[PDB]
């Protein structure tokens, strides 16, 4: 039971990461803002 | 915070 | 989150030249892009020679190398006990992250002259031949030297297992935490070792730092220092640790490769000019503190694998000159039946008598004397029937004692049972028993003594000496059992 | 004899001759003059005729340096430049000349305070945000510096931006972010 | 030229460094101007280290080294029987030439 708890947890942890990769300039403007607050 | 929206959306997708 | 970095002029063989890092420190931990850490060893005017604690396939040219700002350190604490970490503390037993809260440098300085006291309390191993003739103390550095496949790993395993009786026990000042640094050994053997230590409930108090053969040379170079720092953590906080480097020759080999690839002038046998510095700054950290500092201890048992008894090589000579004695194993004794194949003549303990309880001292004095008298004449065997009768009894008692010195594997005897059996062997009680039965006796007798005389052993352990009362009781029991024994 | 060292150091024979000329020029205050004349003599010694003659390993060292004197003296060279030229030639260090010049240029790239910085992002940038970024990463600097922006574009970083300014280096790309995610969630 | 011919930059102890000879192959037999042959053993980025098949007295710095395209090759056949030849197949028994119709690398 706990092994399945691991096997599905380890698979679900990679799927979600290989899933977001396909997912807007709002991030770049935020980086300059983050750089603006660099001081 | 694309990291945080990624985390929350993937949590909602896995659940 | 800005960090000072530098490009990689070149990578390979564990050695990365890094252009930049105009503020890197010597022996500082840098961090690559792939997540790999490294230590900056060479600081040259135009670049920095860095050793990588990993595989060199994850780094390409032009790779960014960030600083960290700290000397190489590893996490220490009681949170390591029972784990199997690599040379940097990162757990490879797959049981979650180490819950440690403090870190300690790997290149710390050993305690000076003042914080030390003499070695007095024993470090019981459980091997009769060791605990009797070649005693070890707490704070001593007892080298274990020998050929390949002679039983050095096994002596370390027995020494680790034996401390179970003191660990599970109630006393806090007699608990000993073990540490087993493995260097240049196959992962399969480390797995065998961990299963053997968990089958005996030894992993409850043991750390294992494994820098195996497939690990990069910098990892095998660092492993002993990580282990020694983990042990120093206990040593400075009032507890008593014990560290086993298995072995130091392969750490020297790793350092030799590193230095040759860092373009450093080779010396004898191609080792760098300061391999003695390496091993001595590692071993001098095994001290025994005083009550004004905590009373802690850290016993080191460095291991050395020679080639055909060649203790006159470079690294064996260095490690022999640094340590406080040696335990010389042999392949000749390992074939001629003696196991553990400890060579009593060549082995020595400089502390010695100071690291024994009074009972083991009482019996071991005469044991060692008679064994010397036996070895000084053992060449005259196979013609003993034509020799003086007194020296014949000397030879017979010697053979009796040597067979009393054999011992099975993973069976570390308690100290009182040790002194009991050696007593029954030294007082001539076995002079009438032929040798091919001694072991049989040594088994059955011992069972008897632990079955119907538990109070006697309890008293001998509570005093540590064979009082004349307990001496007479021993006379009684040994006589009665000999009379009852076949 | 005391030498004044440049604030940035180059090594090898290139760096040795570069700092030799830097000290020789800062002791008579001709930095910009020798710098421009160095760039021009570098252009001269790279035209195919002399650029091919200079590296022929048999042309005698005396005759080579004399011909090189003939060639440089016509451009009205200050004594220091032709001094360095003859010092390189009588030492057989001519194939390295351009390199030295290159090195020397970088030395001036520190005397004027030029801090070279890179901001690498996924796609090319428009110069409004680029100018406000020049303002941003110009705020770090101390009193009296000028800055050289050399931005490149790589989609392999899938976004974000990487600011490598001299030795300082911030990694705000989404790639190192998702590697942080992988390593943190796996551990 | 400096593609099929080079110039001796240095010579001594039977090792001639030859500048040029860009198209020379490794272990190829080049011929100096003085009739002496050599074998291009080192192909270095700046020069070619040639081992001279003779006496380095007849070779001076600045001599011309011409490619030959002929890697080392010795004559074979039943005609070689009874003849003392040297390390290149030239008869040294003073009995004329050898009727070697076939060669071999
Ligand atoms: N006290 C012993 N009595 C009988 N056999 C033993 C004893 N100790 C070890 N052995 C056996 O001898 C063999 C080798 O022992 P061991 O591995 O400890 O020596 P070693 O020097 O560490 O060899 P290596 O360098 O390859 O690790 C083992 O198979 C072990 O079972
Ligand atoms: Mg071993």
């Amino acid at each position: 039971q706990n092994m399945m708890r691991r096997k599905e947890q380890e698979h679900m942890i990679n799927w979600v990461e290989k899933h977001v990769v396909q997912s807007t300039i709002a991030k770049c403007i935020a980086d300059l803002k983050l750089l603006a607050k660099k001081a | 915070q694309k990291l945080f929206v990624d985390k929350i959306r993937e949590y909602k997708s896995k659940r | 989150d800005l960090e000072e970095t530098g490009r990689v002029l070149s990578i390979g063989d564990g050695i990365a030249r890094v252009h930049g890092l105009r503020n890197v420190q010597a022996e500082e931990m840098v961090e690559f892009s792939s997540g790999l850490k490294g230590m900056s060893l060479n600081l040259e005017p135009d670049n920095v020679g860095v050793v990588v604690f990993g595989n060199d396939k994850l780094i390409k040219e032009g790779d960014i190398v960030k600083r960290t700002g700290a000397i190489v350190d590893v996490p220490v604490g009681e949170e390591l006990l029972g784990r199997v970490v690599d040379a940097l503390g990162n757990a490879i037993d797959g049981k979650g992250p180490i819950g440690s809260k403090t870190r300690r440098r790997v290149g710390l300085k050993a305690p000076g002259i003042i914080p030390r006291i003499s070695v007095r309390e024993p470090m019981q191993t459980g091997i009769k031949a060791v605990d009797s003739l070649v005693p070890i103390g707490r704070g001593q550095r007892e080298l274990i030297i020998g050929d390949r496949q002679t039983g050095k790993t096994s002596i370390a395993i027995d020494t680790i297992i034996n401390q179970k009786r003191f660990n599970d026990g109630s006393d806090e000042k007699k608990k000993l935490y073990c540490i087993y640094v493995a260097i240049g050994q196959k992962r399969s053997t480390v797995a065998q070792l961990v299963k053997r230590l968990t089958d005996a409930d030894a992993m409850k108090y043991t750390i294992v730092v494994s820098a195996t053969a497939s690990d990069a040379a910098p990892l095998q170079y660092l492993a002993p220092y990580s282990g020694c720092s983990m042990g120093e953590y206990f040593r400075d906080n009032g507890k008593h640790a014990l560290i086993i480097y298995d072995d130091l020759s392969k750490q020297a080999v790793a350092y030799r490769q590193m230095s040759l690839l860092l373009r450093r002038p080779p010396g004898r046998e191609a080792y760098p000019g300061d391999v003695f510095y390496l091993h001595s700054r590692l071993l001098e950290r095994a001290a025994k503190m005083n009550d004004a500092f905590g009373g802690g201890s850290l016993t080191a048992l460095p291991v050395i694998e020679t080639q055909a008894g060649d203790v006159s090589a470079y690294i064996p000579t260095n490690v022999i000159s640094i340590t406080d004695g040696q335990i010389f194993l042999e392949t000749e004794l390992f074939y001629k039946g003696i196991r553990p194949a400890i060579n009593v003549g060549l082995s020595v303990s400089r502390v010695g008598s100071a690291a024994q309880t009074r009972a083991m001292k009482q019996v071991a004095g005469t044991m060692k004397l008679e064994l010397a008298q036996y070895r000084e004449v053992a060449a005259f065997a196979q013609f003993g029937s034509d020799l003086d009768a007194a020296t014949q009894q000397l030879l017979s008692r010697g053979v009796r004692l040597t067979e009393l010195l054999k011992q099975g594997q993973y069976s570390p005897m308690a100290i009182e049972e040790q002194v009991a059996v050696i007593y029954a062997g030294v007082r001539g009680y076995l002079d009438k028993l032929e040798p091919s039965k001694i072991t049989k006796f040594e088994n059955a007798f011992l069972s008897h003594v632990v079955s119907q005389h538990q109070a006697l052993l309890g008293t001998i352990r509570a005093d540590g000496k064979i009082s004349e009362q307990s001496d007479a009781k021993l006379k009684e029991i040994v006589t009665n059992f000999l009379a009852g024994f076949e | 004899a005391k030498l004044v060292r440049p604030p940035v150091q180059v090594y090898g024979i290139e760096g040795r001759y570069a700092t030799a000329l830097y000290s020789a020029a800062s002791k008579q205050n001709k930095l910009e003059q020798v710098e421009k004349e160095l760039l021009r003599v570098a252009q001269i010694l790279k035209e195919p005729k002399v650029a091919a003659s200079v590296l022929n390993p048999y042309v005698k060292r005396s005759i080579k340096v004399k011909s090189l004197n003939d060639i440089t003296a016509k451009e009205r060279f200050s004594p220091l430049t032709t001094n360095l030229i003859n010092l390189l030639a009588e030492n057989g260090r001519l194939s390295n000349t351009q390199g030295v010049v290159s090195a020397f240029s970088t030395m001036m790239s520190v005397h004027r305070g030029e801090v070279p910085c890179t901001v690498t992002s996924a796609s090319p940038l428009e110069e409004a945000t680029l100018s406000e970024l020049k303002t941003v990463l110009k705020s770090f600097l101390s009193q009296g510096q000028v800055l050289k922006l050399e931005a490149k574009t790589d989609p392999s970083i899938l976004g974000g931006m990487i600011v490598r300014i001299g030795e300082k280096y911030v990694d705000m790309s989404v790639k190192t972010k998702i590697q942080k995610l992988g390593r943190a969630m796996r551990e």
